[PDB]
């Protein structure tokens, strides 16, 4: 099981 | 005008480094919702902006069973708060961390509802750019719920491109990770991850260091094991081709090349849109209230409170408009 992953912008 | 004090709040679902969400009754109906609750202040600072707003204006005209529907867009002086639909199911990401892997039966009826939900997108203009397990979330019956609509792009039709270096590291697209524009065949390789996913209960390419990860998203062959159906293979190496203008879906007719795939040869996608097909899953959920399918990590911690400062494109009401 992966760790949670995080959305990014520029 | 719609306020903070309008909702009783029961239980933390998901937090990010934004702001939070959390499971809310609305006390002049005693219905359930779920509210993403963003601090402003932290917006400003990211210049995030517009991207914030195009989230509730995207949200407040799309209308389709397999995305988030959103209730209530408002704001207060110093915070941003969505209110939608609670999916009682939890996230995808539970589910999949849960039981290591599904089913390609499984995977193929999740799919065709993503598929179905990114054909309507792309049909809008609208290109989604952050298809993910945590992102994909289930409804009371099982059915597939699109979340998180922060990194949206409108205006994209046909081989219109984007600038923005935005997504999510272990799914960005291999052309997001050269110099100059993209186009919407992103969507389809974030597709082709979570069914990747899915069917191998791993991500194709990871590494904690992004440098390393990125390497490998533009330069590694993708393997499969071998029990994997030829279709299953067939449809992963045609998602994740890391030529856009040869990946399945990156042509003119979008989302008919992923639906005429083989892999999906026994679905009828009438039958799809229209709820006709019967989830695998039933979420065991034995009331409103019930969080089983959120972890721990969240519903655990309890909930305290941490001039024109206006977003022009907030303020929405389902009743209303
Ligand atoms: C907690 C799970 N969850 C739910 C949800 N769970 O049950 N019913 C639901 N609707 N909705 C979520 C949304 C959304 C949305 C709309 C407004 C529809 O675009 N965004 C998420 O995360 C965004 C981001 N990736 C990390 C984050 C998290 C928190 C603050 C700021 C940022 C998580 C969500």
């Amino acid at each position: 099981g992966r760790p949670r992953t995080t959305s990014f912008a520029e | 005008k719609v306020t903070m004090n309008d909702f009783d709040y029961l239980k933390l679902l998901g937090k990010g480094t934004f702001g939070k969400v959390i499971l809310v009754r609305e006390k002049a109906t005693g219905r359930y919702y779920a509210m993403k609750i963003l601090r402003k202040e932290v917006i400003i600072a990211k210049d995030e902006v517009a991207h914030t707003v195009t989230e509730s204006r995207v949200l407040q005209n799309t209308r389709h069973p397999f995305l988030t529907a959103l209730k209530y867009a408002f704001q207060t002086h110093d915070r941003l708060c969505f209110v939608m639909e609670y999916a009682n199911g939890g996230e995808l990401f539970f589910h999949l961390s849960r039981e290591r892997v599904f089913t390609e039966e499984r995977a193929r009826f999740y799919g065709a509802e993503i598929v179905s939900a990114l054909e309507y997108l792309h049909s809008r203009d609208v290109v989604y750019r952050d298809i993910k397990l945590e992102n994909l979330m289930l409804d009371k019956d099982g059915h597939i719920k699109i979340t998180d609509f922060g990194l949206c792009k409108e205006g994209i039709s046909d081989g219109a491109t984007m600038k923005t270096f935005c997504g999510t590291p272990e799914y960005l697209a291999p052309e997001v990770l050269e110099d100059n524009d993209y186009g919407r065949a992103v969507d389809w390789w974030g597709l082709g991850v979570v069914m990747y996913e899915m069917m191998c209960g791993r991500l194709p390419f990871y590494n904690q260091d992004h440098e390393r990860l990125f390497e490998l998203i533009l330069m590694e062959e993708i393997r499969f094991p071998r029990t994997l159906s030829p279709e299953a293979k067939s449809l992963l190496a045609g998602l994740l081709k890391k030529d856009p203008k040869q990946r399945l879906g990156g042509g003119p007719s979008d989302a008919k090349e992923v639906m005429e795939h083989r892999f999906f040869l026994s679905i009828n996608w009438q039958d799809v849109v229209q709820k006709k097909l019967l989830p695998p899953f039933k979420p065991q959920v034995t009331s409103e209230v019930d969080t089983r399918y959120f972890d721990d990590e969240f519903t655990a911690q309890s909930i305290t409170i941490t001039q024109r400062t206006h977003f022009p494109q907030f303020d929405y009401s389902a009743s209303i408009r």
